[PDB]
């Protein structure tokens, strides 16, 4: 449901894209 | 007792100072490792305020051994601030709390 994990705060994405962006984010 | 707000947008107020408290031998605020290298100095709080929960919890590498983490958002910006931690037994106390990184908060604690 959702695969997709950003590995600074373990949030997770359905959509990869959304994954990038978050992790572009934590800057 | 002072507020701490969101870093990132300085719009809203998370939490006070009044809300903190030692959930472990480890004071209210140290440094933790997460699985991937990223440390995160947390602070627990009882109650914090304005912020959106990303998903349903996980023991996934937990800091807090009874209880479950799940990511906490700022409402207004996104902008990572912590986990809400959730209890997985009924004999813990408190039943929930807050672990919020201090780099995401304004003032620098
Ligand atoms: C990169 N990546 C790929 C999958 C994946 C998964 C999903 N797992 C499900 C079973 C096996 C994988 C999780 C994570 C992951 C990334 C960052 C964090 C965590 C987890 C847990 N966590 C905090 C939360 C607060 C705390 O107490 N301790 C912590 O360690 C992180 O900051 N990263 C993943
Ligand atoms: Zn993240
Ligand atoms: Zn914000």
């Amino acid at each position: 449901e959702r695969p997709f994990h950003c590995n600074q705060c373990g949030a997770s994405f359905t959509q990869k894209g959304n994954l990038l962006r978050h992790i572009k984010l934590h800057s | 007792s002072t507020s701490l707000s969101c870093k990132q947008c300085q719009e809203t107020e998370i939490t006070t100072k009044n809300e903190i408290f030692s959930l472990s031998l480890s004071g209210p605020m140290a440094a933790y490792v997460n699985p991937h290298g990223y440390v995160h100095e947390t602070l627990t709080v009882y109650k914090a305020s304005n912020l959106n929960l990303i998903g349903r919890p996980s023991t996934e590498h937990s800091w807090f051994p009874g209880y479950a983490w799940t990511v906490a958002q700022c409402k207004i910006c996104a902008s990572h601030i912590g986990w809400k931690f959730t209890a997985t037994k009924k004999d813990m106390s408190p039943q929930k709390f807050w672990g919020l990184t201090r780099s995401a908060l304004l003032p620098t604690i």
